[PDB]
């Protein structure tokens, strides 16, 4: 197997995924880390560290906002970004070979469960210990300022920060993440799946592409792949918090009104 | 499946 045609084919799959990923997701990790660590020559993100700076940066570039309190205005924006995300992930999923040929209801189910874990995964790219990059790198909202927000809003992100800190320590790049993300979407153990075997078949192929990618791209980290498989369970565990915090719009938050798409992804889960 | 379906079907 070492350097056979099958291994060459696993690289072709990896590159295909990575290209689809470049195309699906406008801001990549490489681009996000360049801004986060102040490497760019040209970037200047707007920093939101308090209520006043929030007033200033809010209109980076109408009647969506109304006259609502800050914590709610913020999470209205969080709802939209996340709808953009779901749409990009959906498009990315469709580029995974074999995906569009699965039963359509199984596609749905896979996205329904996979999308939250992928949001958590990709958000880490946009986070350091201090805050998170927003509006494609045009803004940065501090962790501290998000903590200052009234309950329940003030501790939405905090768990996302904690996950990000530990996941970022693994130093995956965008080519590693493309395969990892695909593996997550093609999970054969979601509830309600009709045809589990063709899904497990695509995933096993993806898991192998992943294993090879990590050996070639991270030759000094012998346990990386084992660590990634562990983050997969972690993700399943963290996402239930997220799922529940978005049911808080049952009530209170009688002025929230959840985005129709997010409602669909949350219910009967 | 409604909305996710719709996204999944749209050539795009
Ligand atoms: C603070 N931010 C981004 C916050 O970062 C996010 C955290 C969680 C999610 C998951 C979404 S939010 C939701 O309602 N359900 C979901 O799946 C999505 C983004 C803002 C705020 C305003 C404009 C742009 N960005």
């Amino acid at each position: 197997r070492g350097g056979s045609p099958e291994s060459a084919d696993l690289r072709a799959l990896a590159k295909h995924l990575y290209d689809s990923y470049i195309k699906s997701f406008p801001l990549t990790k490489a681009k996000a880390r360049a801004i986060l660590t102040g490497k760019t020559t040209d970037k200047s993100p707007f920093v939101i560290y308090d209520m006043n700076s929030l007033m200033m940066g809010e209109d980076k570039i109408p009647l969506q906002e109304q006259s609502k309190e800050v914590a709610i205005r913020i999470f209205q924006g969080c709802q939209f970004r996340s709808v953009e995300a779901v749409q990009e992930i959906t498009e990315y999923a469709k580029s995974i070979p074999g995906f569009v040929n699965l039963d359509l209801n199984d596609q749905v189910t896979l996205l329904k469960y996979g999308v939250h874990e992928i949001i958590y995964t990709m958000l880490a790219s946009l986070m350091n210990k201090d805050g998170v990059l927003i509006s494609e790198g045009q803004g940065f909202m501090t962790r501290e300022f998000l903590k200052s927000l009234r309950k329940p809003f003030g501790d939405f992100m905090e768990p996302k920060f904690e996950f990000a800190v530990k996941f970022n320590a693994l130093e995956l790049d965008d080519s590693d993440l493309a395969i990892f993300i695909a593996v997550i979407i093609l999970s054969g153990d979601r509830p309600g799946l009709l045809n589990v075997k063709p899904i497990e078949d695509i995933q096993d192929n993806l898991l192998q592409a992943l294993e090879l990618q990590l050996k070639l791209n991270h030759p000094e980290s012998s346990q990386l792949f084992a660590k990634l498989l562990q983050k997969m369970t972690d993700l399943r565990q963290i996402v239930t918090e997220h799922v529940q915090l978005l049911q808080v719009i049952k009530k209170t938050e009688t002025d929230m009104s959840l985005h129709p798409l997010l409602q669909e992804i949350y219910k009967d889960l | 499946p409604s909305l996710l379906k719709k996204l999944l079907l749209a050539p795009a």
